[PDB]
This record gives structure tokens, sequence and C-alpha cells, in this order.
């Protein structure tokens, strides 16, 4: 299972959430920004490690990080 | 009494994971709100690798320069 | 005319004209002082 | 030429130097350099039982602390230069001006 | 000042004996290096002030120059000569090791002191006449000392590079060939051959 | 666990074939194993070191035993110049009758291989004469490797395993390794040379059963203790001396002559004895430096911390380096690999110019094989040194403990270092390639005199300073009243000047413009390889394109297609890219060496001197010309003894080429092909009754880069070895 | 002489090369009309080849065993024409180029759309700037002394 982390530099744009193929990320209430929103990763057991979410992060450096880790058959995207 | 550098200032970046680290930028707006960890907003003259030219920073990460 | 002057200064055309001039100059120089392995004047 | 003459004389001179000339300097330098350490502890205090200083044979009855290992070191120096003197004094070599 | 119209280094005020503000490489920037530097400069100056008379006056007498006078040792049956007399303990190894442990003892005895002013100006047994009584006549004696010593260092380096220019010749021989024809026997021919 | 591999839980739960692949390729990465401590790590390292020693001893005894059993030694010692040495017999049921007749060489009774390792000359030089000697040697080495295994086992139980505190005792380990591992070993080797080899090169056969009955010198051990050491040199071997006969032999055991043995064209044995004795004395004296249980000596840490320049140009100097070296195993491995690689290529450069073994200078292809072998090994070792530097910077580097010392200040001006390395390599490349292309055009237009030949005048001047008298420079040792020439004129300068001014050996070959151009090619190769490796090391902890690289490990795929694309951004990828340049530069080096020597051995040095200054000369006069016999190893009209090389030559071309696949085609393509293959297998009758147990997956990204690099390098090595050995072995000159 | 080489004018292999070269061209001139275009062109290059060999001989080049004019770059003053004076000329021209480019980059760095003046050259500004390369050495020396050649702050 890959490990996805969200850092407090998140501006809560939600572009990454709208980018992920497997519905790993979510938007949750917060208070540290002007959107009162921040990204959560409650379902990283379905993360394929595609890292589309990182290419959609407009912060510098990124606020969403995907660390590839132990592989599952869910992680490897195998239909057989 | 406002917070951080004034609007339009010229601040040097100190966040070493930033593209413009040790470079300079122009302040655009610093929210007077507490409860925000990165109030300063800085615009640069050069895009980063993601083709982005503005970024938020905390008060300690910026340092007003001359 | 103004726009033709502009287009004739775009990077590829500026550089091809520059390098054609440079090539002509070097070609003529070696046509007058051919087979030069050194500087024999002083 | 007489090898034993030279060996004994040179090592006696080296020991005299070590006990009466360079003793204090060597002692203060060995004090200020101290025991080797790993991660701030000496090697014995990190769990190495074999790296314990041999405090029994190192203590001596000399008025200044001359003990077995330093006579060993100084005398070995004396012997080294004594044999250098012997070897080069009969190698018969000669450079030229 | 070593060069009128040039600002002085801050750490070189002008109180030390012989300070003329000369430090283009800023080697004495850190004070505890400057202390050792003063000590070493005085030691060098004293050695050379003792050496240059010893280079010159035996060649002024009927003996070989300073480099001829130290080349018997390069031959196996080397035997020294003082004033035209073969010294008994004259072979190379005797000379070498007596000199070695003599100098080693005295030099260690010297650097076993931590004043650090008596490090440069020990005095006592080394001041029989006792010229250190007046603290300012003493100071101007210090100035005269380091001045003459810098002059002697200059003279010695000049001697040895002259030797490297005319191998197998002495300084007085160089003075002689210069006086023989000053307008033709000068440094010119060794700079532009 | 519960599956291969057990050292890794994350891999053991992988349901794909990847688990197998990766399970093999991380077996010796102890720091990344589950439930790892420092004690386990150090003890495993110790044990595997013992295992490697066992492997080495088993290998060398296999060599000895096979040379003794199916070899040619006893016949070879009788006439070393007119018989080929045999390595081992061939038994291949796939062989045909003409192949059997073609491979039976060396006076054997069947197909054999001809040895090019040079073990015959080595063993002949050191004293071995009969097959019984080799048998005793092989038995002793089997014994030694068995004991190595026994020790490796014994130091793995409790009851005997050392603590990490013991492994980090640096002062005592250095004391012992210097004084004992290097000093006493070299002293013992001097003893063997004096007792067995020097007598063996004079007729006498000293062995275990009589060595206490033979004096090595007529006045044994008297001179040593009385001080009169010169008596051990009072009568050298006369210069008309047949090697293992007493015709023209002397009695000296130690000397300093410097030349070669006139008959064997190698160094005097007594010279080597003296050399080992001297460096043994040096190591023994220098191994009493560091402080141990006896209250005297140095403390390495204090020496390190005391070396900080005032004025602060070096920051905090070496403060904190002892602890970052002692606690980092990768730092130690990098230093060891660096020094080992440099001295390896030093071995390669010295063994061809100053041969030590009798009759090896006349066996040309043994010389070529030895040189190329050691140079390629040195190149691989250098690349490994830099790779482990990078691994250290990622895994074991602690920034705050290394605040402002030399390591941190290296890290903090990495841009200047990298940019200047890049400038130097750009300059060298531009101008070397430009000069070569200019020459090529000048010769294509038929005008040889319009070339830009630059005389390597600095190397020629240095050669003159060593005593060579072919350029007329008259410097030290080729002057006549110099202090340098006068000071050693009676010890070693006679033999040295006689050997260097001889132009039939390889001691300081004459050089010309081609040597200049190819040396600058070498310089460019070195600079570019170091640029790649240093950039990979100094950028391992993070860059501007990825500032958080350090928490991703040493080796990883990429960082996705975002931020422009980050393919090959690891430090492992920098190593992977640098191995290509290492191979290329060692290729240039060995090409140069081989061509220069293959033209010198034919007495045709003008052929190189003239055709080496343009690249068509390298292609035609070296590659295409010297490749005729090799490719004619077998043809429609039969085969000869070179066929095995002609085959291997093509083998290396195949392997190399398939290495391109894994390097060009990428994972996605293959993954989808594999998935449709899986569909096909699951859908077919009589065969869906069989089911795999790991889902087939395409290779990983890093795994594929590794496989392609392995193929590339294996193909490289094999085809060049085939060409080199076949082109030197074919002419035998 | 230097590096055992010998003055090409007095070398024998250098002459042999010249005669051999000249020989083959003469053969190409034959089998055609004596005063034809191709024959005239071959003659021209023959004279050109003779001039090149005589020019090499006159300039005092060093020839090895192959008769090829080797070049000495150690700094010997008998050979500055081979590497060092051409090297000074190159350094001058390359400094000219680089200084003009740097001058231009600095001058256009102050507009809002500086990339516009990089993909589309301001040729009037460029022609105003090109001739400062003539004095580039003095300008660069005084800029280094001023401390404005190297950017501080970086
Ligand atoms: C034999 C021994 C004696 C030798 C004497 C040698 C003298 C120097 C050589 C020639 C002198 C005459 C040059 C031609 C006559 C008119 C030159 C001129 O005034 O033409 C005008 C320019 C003006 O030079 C400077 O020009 C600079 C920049 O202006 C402009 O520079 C460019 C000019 O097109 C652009 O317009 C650019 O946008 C703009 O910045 C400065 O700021 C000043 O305005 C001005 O001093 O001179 C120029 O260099 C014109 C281009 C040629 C310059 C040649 C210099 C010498 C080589
Ligand atoms: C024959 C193949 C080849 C060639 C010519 C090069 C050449 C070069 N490599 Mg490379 N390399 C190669 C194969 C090759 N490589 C392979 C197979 C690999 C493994 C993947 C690498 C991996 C590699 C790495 C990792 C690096 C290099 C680097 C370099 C540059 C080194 C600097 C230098 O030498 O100055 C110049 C040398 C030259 C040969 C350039 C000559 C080309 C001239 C200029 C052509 C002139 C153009 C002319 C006017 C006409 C143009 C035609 C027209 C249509 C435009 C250089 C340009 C290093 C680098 O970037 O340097 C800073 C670098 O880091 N190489
Ligand atoms: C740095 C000081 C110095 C040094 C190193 C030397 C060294 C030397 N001197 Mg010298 N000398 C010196 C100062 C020095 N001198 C001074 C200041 C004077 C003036 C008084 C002299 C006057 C002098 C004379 C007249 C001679 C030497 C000679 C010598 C050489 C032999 C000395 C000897 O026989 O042993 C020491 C002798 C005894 C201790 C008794 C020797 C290399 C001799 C020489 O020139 O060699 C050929 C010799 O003739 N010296
Ligand atoms: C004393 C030498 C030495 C030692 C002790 C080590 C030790 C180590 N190295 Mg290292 N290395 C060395 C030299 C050394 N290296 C050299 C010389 C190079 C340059 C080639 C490298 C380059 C290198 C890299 C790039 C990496 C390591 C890594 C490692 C660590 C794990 C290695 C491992 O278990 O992978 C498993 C062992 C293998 C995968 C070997 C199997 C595949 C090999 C390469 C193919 C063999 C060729 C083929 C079979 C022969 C031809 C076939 C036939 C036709 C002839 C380990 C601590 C890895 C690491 O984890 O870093 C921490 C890592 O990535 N090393
Ligand atoms: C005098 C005491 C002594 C001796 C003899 C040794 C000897 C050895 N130790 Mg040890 N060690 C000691 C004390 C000693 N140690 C102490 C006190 C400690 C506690 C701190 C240790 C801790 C220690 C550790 C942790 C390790 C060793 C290891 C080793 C082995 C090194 C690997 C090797 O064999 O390479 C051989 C080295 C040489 C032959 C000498 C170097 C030769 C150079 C490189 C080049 C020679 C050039 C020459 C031309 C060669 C000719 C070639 C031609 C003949 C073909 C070696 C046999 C390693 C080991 O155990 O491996 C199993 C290791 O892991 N030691
Ligand atoms: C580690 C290497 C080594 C070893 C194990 C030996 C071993 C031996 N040597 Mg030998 N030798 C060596 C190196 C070695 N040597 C070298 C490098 C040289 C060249 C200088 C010699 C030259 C030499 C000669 C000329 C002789 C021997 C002899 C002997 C034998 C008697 C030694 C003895 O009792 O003397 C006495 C031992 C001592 C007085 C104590 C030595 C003090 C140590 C350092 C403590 C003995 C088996 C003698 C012999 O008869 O051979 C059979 C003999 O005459 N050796
Ligand atoms: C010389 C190098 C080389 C070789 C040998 C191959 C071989 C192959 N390629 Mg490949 N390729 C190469 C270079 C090479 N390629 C390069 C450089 C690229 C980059 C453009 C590609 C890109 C590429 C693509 C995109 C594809 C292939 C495909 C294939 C396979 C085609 C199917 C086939 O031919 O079956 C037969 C196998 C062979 C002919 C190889 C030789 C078989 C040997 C002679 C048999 C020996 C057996 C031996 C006894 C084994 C036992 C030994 C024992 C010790 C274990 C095949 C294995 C296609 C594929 O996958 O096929 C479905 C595919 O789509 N290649
Ligand atoms: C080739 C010369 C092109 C001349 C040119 O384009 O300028 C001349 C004009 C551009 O010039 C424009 O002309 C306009 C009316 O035609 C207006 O008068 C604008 O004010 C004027 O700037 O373009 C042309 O007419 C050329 C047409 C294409 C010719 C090929
Ligand atoms: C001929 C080949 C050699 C030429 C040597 C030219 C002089 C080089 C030394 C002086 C360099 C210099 O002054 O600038 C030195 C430059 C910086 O230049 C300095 O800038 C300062 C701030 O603007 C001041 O203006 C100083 O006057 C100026 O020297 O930096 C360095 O080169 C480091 C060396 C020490 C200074
Ligand atoms: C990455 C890294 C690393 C690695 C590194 C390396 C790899 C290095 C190297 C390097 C090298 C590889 C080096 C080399 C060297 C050498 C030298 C430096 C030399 C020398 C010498 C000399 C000086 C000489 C002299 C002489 C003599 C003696 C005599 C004769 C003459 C002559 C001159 C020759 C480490 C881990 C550490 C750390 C981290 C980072
Ligand atoms: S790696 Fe892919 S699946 Fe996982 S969170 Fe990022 S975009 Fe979503
Ligand atoms: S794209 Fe980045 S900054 Fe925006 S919501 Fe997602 S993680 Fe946060
Ligand atoms: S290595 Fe592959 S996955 Fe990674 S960035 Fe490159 S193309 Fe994409
Ligand atoms: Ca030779």
């Amino acid at each position: 299972s890959h490990s996805v982390k969200i850092y407090d530099t998140c501006i809560g744009c939600t572009q990454c959430v709208r980018a992920c193929p497997t519905d790993v990320l979510e938007m949750i209430p917060w208070g540290g920004c002007k959107a009162k929103q921040i990204a959560s990763a409650p379902r990283t057991e379905d993360c394929v490690g595609c890292k589309r979410c990182e290419s959609a992060c407009p912060t510098d450096f990124l606020s969403v990080r995907v660390y590839l880790w132990h592989e599952t058959t869910r992680s490897m995207g195998l239909a057989y | 009494p406002p917070i951080g550098p004034k609007r339009g200032a010229k601040v040097k970046i100190l966040r070493q994971e930033s593209y413009w680290y040790k470079g300079t930028g122009s302040v655009v707006a610093v929210d007077q709100d507490p409860n925000t960890r990165y109030p300063v907003v800085v615009r640069f003259n050069k895009v980063n690798y993601a083709n982005v030219s503005t970024n938020n920073y905390a008060l300690d990460e910026v340092e007003e320069v001359k | 005319m103004r726009d033709l002057k502009t287009y004739l200064s775009v990077a590829p055309v500026a550089s091809t004209l520059w390098f054609a001039a440079l090539a002509g100059l070097l070609i003529e120089i070696n046509r007058f002082f051919p087979d030069a392995l050194t500087f024999p004047f002083f | 030429l007489n090898p034993s003459l030279v060996i004994s004389l040179s090592t006696g001179l080296s020991l005299f130097l070590g006990r009466f000339v360079f003793f204090n300097f060597q002692r203060e330098n060995v004090a200020k350099q101290g025991l080797p350490e790993q991660n701030g502890v000496t090697h014995f205090e990190a769990g190495d039982t074999r790296a314990k200083e041999y405090v029994s044979l190192l203590k001596s009855n000399d008025p200044v602390g001359f003990n077995i290992v330093d006579v060993l070191a100084w005398g070995s120096i004396g012997h080294i230069v004594a044999y250098y003197i012997l070897a080069t004094s009969s190698n018969g070599y000669d450079p030229k001006f | 000042d070593w060069m009128p119209g040039q600002p002085r280094p801050s750490y070189l005020d002008g109180s030390a004996p012989g300070d003329f503000g000369f430090d283009p490489l800023r080697l004495g920037e850190v004070p505890e290096n400057l202390e050792r530097f003063k000590e070493s400069e005085l030691i060098h100056c004293r050695w050379a002030m003792l050496a240059v008379p010893g280079i010159l006056v035996p060649e002024a007498l009927g003996l070989g120059n300073w480099v001829k006078a130290q080349e018997w040792a390069a031959l196996p049956g080397g035997q020294a000569t003082y004033l035209g007399n073969p010294v008994p303990w004259g072979t190379l190894p005797t000379i070498l090791v007596i000199e070695f442990l003599s100098i080693a003892f005295v030099e260690h005895q010297r650097s076993m002191e931590k004043d650090p002013e008596k490090k440069k100006y020990p005095g006592g047994a080394f001041d029989p006449l006792g010229y250190s009584k007046d603290p300012k006549k003493f100071h101007e004696y210090k100035i005269k000392e380091v001045k003459n010593g810098r002059l002697a260092l200059l003279a010695f380096v000049g001697i040895c590079v002259q030797q490297s220019a005319y191998p197998g010749t002495g300084p007085l021989e160089n003075l002689a060939t210069h006086l023989a024809d000053p307008w033709h026997n000068t440094i010119g021919n060794v700079l532009i051959p | 666990a519960l599956r291969f591999p057990r050292f890794s839980q994350g891999l053991a739960q992988d349901p794909t074939t990847r688990r197998i692949w990766f399970g093999i390729a991380t077996a010796h990465d102890f720091e990344s194993h589950d439930d790892i401590t420092e004690g386990r790590l150090y003890q495993n390292i110790f044990a595997s070191h013992f295992g490697q020693l066992a492997i080495i001893f088993l290998w060398t005894s296999g060599n000895l035993f096979h040379v003794a059993w199916q070899g040619n030694f006893e016949a070879w010692v009788q006439d070393p110049l007119h018989v080929r040495p045999i390595a081992h017999a061939i038994w291949d049921p796939h062989f045909g009758q003409p192949a059997v007749e073609a491979f039976t060489r060396g006076g054997a009774l069947g197909p054999v291989n001809i040895a090019y390792s040079g073990v015959y000359q080595w063993w002949y030089t050191i004293g071995l004469r009969t097959n019984e000697d080799l048998y005793t040697g092989a038995i002793f080495l089997l014994f030694l490797s068995f004991i190595s295994l026994l020790a490796g086992w014994l130091h793995l139980q409790p009851k005997w395993k050392p603590s990490v505190s013991w492994f980090k005792n640096a002062e005592s380990r250095l004391n012992h390794h210097l004084s004992g591992l290097f000093g006493v070993s070299s002293l013992a080797w001097a003893g063997h040379l004096v007792h067995v080899a020097i007598p063996g090169s004079r007729g006498e056969y000293v062995r275990w059963n009589n060595f206490l009955s033979v004096l090595p010198h007529p006045q044994g051990l008297g001179p040593l203790f009385t001080g009169q050491w010169n008596l051990y040199a009072q009568n050298p071997d006369s210069s008309n001396h047949l090697f293992s006969t007493s015709q023209g032999a002397g009695t000296a055991i130690l000397t300093l002559l410097g030349g070669f043995h006139p008959q064997t064209q190698s160094l005097w044995l007594t010279d080597m004895a003296h050399h080992h004795l001297a460096i043994a004395i040096l190591f023994l004296i220098g191994g009493h430096m560091y402080r141990t249980n006896f209250g005297i000596g140095h403390s390495i840490k204090y020496i390190l911390e005391a070396h900080i320049p005032p004025g602060g140009r070096l920051g905090r100097g070496h403060k904190g380096l002892y602890d970052t070296i002692n606690n980092s195993i990768h730092f130690q491995l990098g230093l060891a690999l660096a020094s080992l690689g440099v001295i390896t290529s030093l071995v390669a450069q010295h063994m061809y110019s100053l041969p030590a073994y009798a009759f090896i200078a006349q066996d040309f292809t043994t010389q070529a094989a030895l040189y190329t072998h050691h140079q390629y090994i040195a190149g691989f070792i250098m690349t490994g040194a830099f790779a482990h530097g990078a691994i250290f910077f990622i895994r074991d580097y602690n920034p705050e403990q290394n605040a402002d010392n030399v390591l941190a200040r290296m890290l903090e001006h990495k841009e200047a270092i990298i940019s200047h390395l890049s400038w130097a390599s750009l300059f060298l490349g531009f101008h070397t390639l430009g000069l070569y292309v200019h020459n090529d055009v000048m010769l294509a237009f038929g005008t040889p005199e319009k070339q830009i030949l630059i005389e390597p005048i600095f190397a020629q001047w240095i050669q003159s300073a060593h005593g060579k008298t072919s350029y007329g420079f008259d410097v030290l040792l080729s002057s006549t009243n110099s202090p340098a020439l006068n000071a050693g004129r009676s010890i070693w300068l006679p033999g040295w000047l006689n050997a260097i001014n001889e132009n039939s050996n390889s001691l300081f070959l004459t050089i010309g413009p081609g040597d200049f151009l190819v040396h600058h090619a070498i310089a460019l190769g070195l600079h570019t390889t170091t640029l790649i490796l240093v950039k990979g090391a100094l950028d391992a902890r993070g860059s501007k394109l990825m500032p958080d690289k350090k928490d991703f490990g040493y080796s990883f795929p990429c960082d996705g297609p975002g931020r422009g694309g980050t393919c090959d951004i690891s430090a492992w990828d920098a190593f992977y890219l640098a191995v290509f340049w290492m191979l290329n530069t060692i290729g240039w080096v060995t090409f140069y060496w081989h061509w220069k020597h293959i033209t010198l051995w034919q007495g045709n040095v003008s052929q190189f001197n003239e055709s080496s200054t343009y690249l068509m000369g390298w292609l035609r006069d070296y590659l295409w010309l010297n490749s005729s016999q090799l490719i004619n190893g077998y043809n429609p009209f039969g085969m000869n003894s070179l066929s095995v090389w002609a085959w291997m030559f093509l083998f290396g071309h195949l392997v190399w080429a398939t290495g391109f696949m894994f390097l060009i085609s990428w994972r996605g393509y293959w993954q989808e092909l594999i998935e449709t293959l899986a569909w096909a297998h699951e859908r077919t009758p009589l065969a869906n009754l069989i089911r795999w147990r790991d889902k087939p997956v395409a290779l990983s990204i890093v795994q594929a880069r590794l496989v392609g690099l392995v193929h590339f390098s294996v193909g490289y090595i094999f085809t060049y070895a085939a060409f080199l050995i076949a082109s030197t072995s074919g002419k035998f000159g | 002489d230097i590096a055992g080489l010998t003055p090409c004018k007095d070398s024998k292999q250098f002459a042999k090369r010249e005669k051999q070269s000249i020989k083959k061209l003469e053969s190409s001139l034959k089998l055609y009309a004596p005063d034809s275009a191709p024959a005239l062109a071959i003659n021209a290059t023959i004279e050109k080849t003779k001039r090149r060999f005589d020019n090499y001989g006159k300039q005092g080049l060093l020839c090895g065993a192959d008769g090829l004019p080797h070049l000495i770059v150690s700094g010997d003053q008998r050979h500055w024409g081979e590497f060092i004076t051409p090297g000074i000329l190159f350094l001058y021209i390359a400094g000219w180029i680089g200084w003009v480019g740097r001058s231009y980059l600095i001058a256009i760095r102050d507009d809002k759309k500086p990339t516009q003046k990089e993909i589309i050259i301001d040729v009037p500004l460029a022609t105003g700037l090109v001739f400062r390369g003539f004095s580039w050495p003095i300008a660069a020396y005084r800029e280094l002394l001023n401390g404005e050649l190297v950017a501080k702050d970086v």
C-alpha cells in the first residue's frame, strides 16, 4: 500500500482530489486557510501510485505527497 | 498594526524546499487573520517547474530585503 | 514593412543571416590566405 | 663500527632524552589528546571489554612515571636509529659533488 | 608606516617593537597567531643576525666561502677544518648527532615556557649586562634589535640567492666583481641573460 | 515472512513475480531488512566477509589443482618460451571431430584451453617447479578455506559474537592492520623470496623437508645483527645468467639494481625481496601510531578535530568527521573502494611497464589480458566508490552533527563544483573531437601535412627527466652534471638508464601526437564520468526539481510526469548513467594500450605513429585490420582453434544488443503485452488446467534499468575480450 | 631539435611527401586536352599545393619521422605562431562575443516582457552594442575591479 500524506501548506484548491482515478482523497473541514478545507487520504489502500494528485497541486513545494511502498494487487492495477 | 511585510515589498525567501529559495519576490497581500499559518502571498518574475508564479509563505519564511 | 522588419529579426532568421555572413567571411578569408597552420606575420 | 658499542650508546641516549627532555611534553600531549572515543564515550564505556586500559602494568615506581611501555618506545627508537647508523656507515655509498 | 598614504591594519597600532603596519596578506588577523608570529620573527631575526657575520668574516679571511666551507662532508673521508686545523671529532656522524641533541635539548628548553612575553624576551641569564633596566631605553633597544634583524634576514636571503645565481662564489667575491666594473657587473645580466 | 524473501515483509506479501526478482536483488542490503539492529548488521557483515574469503581461497585452489591435474606445468618449466601453457581440459559432448583435433594443443592428449591468466609465469617465478608443489598448494588452500568457513560459523553463534563497540574500535584495528596485516605479511613474503624463490632461481630446490638445512646466504644472519648489511649484496647474479640454472648465478639476497633480468626481461628477484623487506619495515614502524590499551599513541578523533585552519576558509574544518566516518558503514566502504580502485589501476599501469614475472614479457597476450582485466576492474571499483558516497549522503548523513565542517561545505557549494566539472568536460570534448575531425577531413582531402598534430611536449619532457634520450631535452637523469643523476649514479641509475633507453620493452614508450590526442580523450572520459557521479552524489539529498529526495531512498522509478517530468532523478539513476561512461572511457584506455602495443610487438610502430591521428585510422588500421583472423575463426571451409573466440565475439554482440531492449523500450508497453498474454493463457483449452502462482508482471522501472545495464556491460566485456585475445593470440605478436 | 624533430625545409621525408603529392595530381591532369577547363583546374591546385609546401617550409615548422609538421605548444618563443598568438587572438574574439551577449542581456533585462526581446532580437539595440566588444578587455577588467562583473547576492 502506497502512503499518501497531506501537509499544512495545502490551500484546499481540491484540484488533486478531482484528479485521483481511484477516489483516495477527500475534502474535510479545517481552519488554517481561507477555504476552511484541507485534503484527507482515508482510502490509501486503493492508491495505485499514479501521482496524478501531485501534478494537480499548485503549491510550491507540493502539499500532497505519494510515497510508493509495498505493492498489493490493488496497488499494481492488475485485472488478472 | 498590520502583520508581516507591507504590500508591494521585496522579500527574500527562506523556505529551502521552494523553487525561489534564496531569491526575491514581491509581496501581494498578507492576511491580517490569525489562524492562518502562511499568510504572506508572494509573486515572482519567474515560473517554477509547475508554471506557477505565486505562492503563500509564513512570516518567518519571508525576510524583507532591500 | 515594420512587421517585415520584425519578422526578419526573429531568432531563426536572424541567426541564419548572421551565420551566412560569418560563413561568407571565413570562406573568403581562407580563400585569400589558404592552408594556414600558424600566424606568420608577427 | 663496533656494533654493540653503538647500539647501547644510541639507545641509552634515546632513553635519556625520553626520560629527561621530552617526558613532560609527551605527557601533556598524551593527556590533552586523551583516550580514543566513539560517540562521546571511551571504547570501554561503550561495551568493548577488550579496550580497557591496562592500569596495572602502566603504573610505575619511577619518580616521574616512566613505565614499561615508554621505555619500550624510547628504546625501540634508539635501536632503529642505531641500526640506521650501522647500516649506512658500512654500506660504502658515496654521492658526488 | 611601510607605505605612506596607505591605511594601517587595525590590529597593528604601532606599539609593538618594529611595527610599521606591514601585513599585505593579513596573516596576523587573529591575535593568538600574531603572538606566535612575533615570537617566530624574533627567532628568525636572531638566527640570521648571528649567521651573516658567520657567512662573511671567514670568507673575509683566507678560508672558503659559506658553501665551500660545508662540502667536505659530501666526501667519504670528510674531515672538518677550523681556522686551518683539522678538528679531531670532525667526521660527519659525530658532528651530526652532537649537533642534533645539543640543539634539541636547548630548543625544547626554550619552548617549555608560557609567559608569553619572556617567550620573546626571556632575559635573566640571557641579559648579563642588564640593558633591560629602563622600560623605554629597553623599548628602543627592542626597536633597534628587530630593525637590524630584518636587515640581516634581507641580507641572508640576498646572499643565498646570489649564490644560486653565481654557483661556487661567495658574497664578498660578488662584491669584488661588482667593484671591478660596476656599470657592467650587476643584476642586469642575471635578469636579462 | 512465511515466504521468500523472509528478510522483507513488504516483498513477501507481493502477489506478483516481482517478489521473486526483488527478493534476490536486495538480499545483501542488510540495513533495509526487517527487525534489523546494529549488532545484527555488524555481525552479518563479519560473517559474510569470512564467506568471501572462503570463496577466494576455493577459487585460487581450483586454479592450482586444475593446472596440476590437466595442465602443462612440468613441460612448461623446461622451455618457457616455446610451449603454450594449458589452463584445463575440455569435455564437451557437443564438440565435433575436427573441433577435437583443432583444440588439442600444448602437447596434450585431448582438447584443452590455453591459459592467459599468467599463472604459469607467476608460479614459476615464486618457486614452484613440479606438479607435487601445486598439489600441496591446492590441498593447503582447501584447508585454509575450510577454516575460513569454520570461523565464519563460529563467529555467528552467541558465545562468540562481538559487540558493536568492538567493531567501532578504530585505533586498535588500524594498529593491527598496518603493523600486522600489511607489515608482517610483507615481511613473511620477503622471507619466502629469500628462502625459496631466490634459491629456486639459482638451481637449488629448497622445500619444507630441507629448508632448515640450507643457508640462504653463506654467512647467514651474521651480517644482519653485526650491522654489516652490505654483505648481503656483495655478489649479485652476473648478467649472463640462465634463470633456473646456476650458470652465471651469484649469492646476493638483497640488492638495488633497478634494471631487468637480461634473459627473462623482468625484475631481479633479489630486488623484489629487498623491496618487500623495506616496505615491511616501513609498515611495522608506521603501525604504532594510534592509541590503544597501553596509554601511548594518537587519538584519531583529536587529530581530526585539531586540523581546522584559522581564518575559517574551511569552516569548522574536520570537527565531527570521526563520528560521521565511524558510524557510517557506507562512508567506510566508499573510502575503501576509492583507494582500492586507484591502486588497482596502479597495478595495471605498473605490471605492463615493470613486469615482475619471468618470461611474461614475451607472452604478449597474457600481458594484454592482464592489463585489460585489471583496468576494467578498477573502473568498476571507482564507479562503486562514488555510488556508495551517494548512498552515504542519503542514508547516514546527519546535517546538524556535521554543521559547517568540510562535508557540509562541500554540500553547500555543489553548484560551483558541478558547473566547473561541466566546463572542463565541455572544453575537453569540444576540442578533442574537433581536432580529431579536422584531421579526418584533412586526410580525406588527401592533404596529411594539413593536420593539426600537437607534440605531447610535457610528457616527453617528463620522460626526459627520467633518463630517456630520444627527445634531446637534457634534464635530470638525462643531464650529465645534475645532482639527481650524480647522487644515484652508483646504486640503481646504471640499470635504470640502461632499461629506459632500451626501446624493445614497454618502460616509458616513445610518444607522439597520437598519444597526445588519445590522452586528452582519456582526460575527457575521466572528467565526464566524475561529473556524472559527483552530480549524483551531491544532488542525492535533494535538488530544486525535487527538494525532498532524501526521504525517497537511494533508488526509486521517478517522481511521476508532473513538474515537467522526472524520469531518472534518483542517485541510483546517476550511477546507472555513469557506468556507460566508465565503460566507454576504459574502452578508450584499453584500445589505446592494445593498439600501441600490437604495433610495437610487430616492429611497426610507425604504423600507429602515423595512422593514430585520425579516427578513420583507428577504425581501419586497428579495428577492421586486426579482426580478420578472429572472424575467420570458422568459415564455410572449416574451423580452427580461434573458433571459440569467433563464437564468443558474436555472443558479446548479441548480449550487448539485447541490452538495448531494456534500455529503449519502457515498462508500460511490456506490461500491457503481458496482460494480454495472461488473457490468452487463461482462455485456452488443455492449458488453463495449469495455473501460475504469481501473477506475471513486467519488470520494475529500476529493475529494467539494472537488467539493461547488466546486459550492456556483459556484452561489452565479452566481445572486447574475445577480440583482444583472438587478435593477439592469432599473431602471437 | 625540440623533441627530436627536424626544420621541415631541411627534412627529407617532408620533401618526399611534397613530390609524391604533386606527382598524383599531374597524373589527373593527363588523358585530357592540355589546356582544358578540368586540366586548368588541376594545374591551379598543383600550384596551390606547391605554394602550401613552400609556405610551410618558409614558416619554420617542425617535421617528425612521417614528415608531418608537428606543433609545439609548450611556450617556446620560436613557436608562438603555432599556438599562443592564435590563442590570444581567439581569446580576444571570444571575449568580444561573450561580452556583447552579456551587455545585451543586461540591457534588455529591465522591460516587463524581456522574453519578447529574446525570441525577437532588438537589432537597433544590438547594433548599438556590438562594437563595445572592441574594448571588452578594458571594460571587463574595470568591471572586475569595480566588483560589478560577478553578481553579489548569489
Ligand atoms: C558518440 C556519442 C556521444 C557523444 C558525441 C556524446 C557527447 C557528449 N556527452 Mg554523452 N553519452 C553518450 C554518448 C555520447 N555523448 C551515451 C551513449 C551516454 C549514455 C546514455 C551518454 C551520457 C552522457 C551523460 C550523462 C553526459 C554526457 C555528456 C556529454 C557532453 C560532454 C561534454 C563534451 O565532451 O563536450 C562536447 C563534445 C562533443 C562530442 C560535442 C560535439 C558535437 C559538435 C558540437 C557538433 C557541432 C555541430 C555542427 C556545427 C553541425 C551541427 C549539425 C547541424 C544539423 C546542426 C558531450 C556533448 C555530459 C555533459 O553534458 O557534459 C556537460 C553528461 O553529463 N553524455
Ligand atoms: C567490496 C565491494 C562492494 C560491496 C561490499 C558492496 C555492497 C553493497 N552494495 Mg555495491 N557496488 C560495488 C561494490 C560493492 N558493493 C561496485 C564495485 C559497484 C559498481 C558496479 C557497486 C554498485 C552498487 C549499486 C548501484 C548498488 C549497490 C548496492 C549495495 C548494497 C546491496 C547490494 C545488494 O545486495 O544487491 C544485490 C546483489 C545483486 C543484485 C547482484 C546480482 C546482479 C549482478 C549485478 C549481476 C552479475 C553479473 C552477471 C551475473 C555475470 C555475467 C553472467 C555470465 C554470462 C558471465 C550492499 C551493502 C545497492 C544498494 O542497495 O545500495 C544501498 C545499490 O543499489 N552497489
Ligand atoms: C595482526 C592482527 C590482525 C591480522 C593479521 C588481521 C587480518 C585480517 N583482518 Mg583483522 N582485526 C584485528 C587484527 C588483525 N586482523 C583486530 C585487532 C581487530 C579489532 C579492531 C580486527 C578487526 C577486523 C574486522 C572487523 C575485519 C578484519 C578483517 C581482516 C582480514 C582482512 C581481509 C583480507 O583478508 O584482505 C587481505 C589483505 C591483504 C592481503 C593485505 C593487503 C594487500 C594490498 C591491498 C595489496 C597487495 C599488493 C600485492 C602486489 C599483492 C600481491 C598479488 C599477487 C600475490 C597475486 C585479514 C585476514 C576483515 C575480515 O575479517 O574479513 C574476513 C574484517 O571484516 N579485522
Ligand atoms: C539483438 C537484440 C534483441 C533481441 C535478441 C530481441 C528479441 C526479441 N524481441 Mg526485441 N528489441 C530490441 C532488440 C532485441 N530484441 C531493441 C533494441 C528494441 C528497441 C526498439 C526492441 C524492441 C522490441 C519490441 C517492441 C518487441 C520486441 C520483441 C522481441 C521478441 C520477438 C519474439 C521472438 O522473436 O521470439 C523468439 C526469440 C528470439 C528470436 C531471440 C533469440 C532466441 C535464441 C536464439 C534461442 C536460444 C534458446 C537457448 C537454448 C536458451 C537456453 C539457454 C540456457 C543457458 C538458459 C524477441 C524475444 C517483440 C515481442 O515481444 O514479441 C512478442 C516486441 O513487441 N523487441
Ligand atoms: C562521493 C563521496 C565519497 C567518495 C569520494 C571519492 C571516490 C573520492 C576520490 C578520489 C580519488 C580517486 C583520488 C585520487 C587521488 C590521487 C592523488 C591526489 C594523487 C597523487 C600523488 C602525488 C602528489 C604524486 C607525487 C609524485 C610522487 C610521489 C613521486 C613521483 C612524482 C609525482 C609528482 C608523481 C566519500 C564516500 C569519500 C564521501 C562522500 C562523498
Ligand atoms: S498516487 Fe494516484 S491514486 Fe494515489 S492519491 Fe495520487 S493520484 Fe490518487
Ligand atoms: S492540489 Fe495540493 S494544495 Fe490543492 S487541495 Fe490538493 S493537496 Fe491541497
Ligand atoms: S520514469 Fe516512467 S513513470 Fe517515471 S516520469 Fe519517466 S516515463 Fe513517467
Ligand atoms: Ca625502454
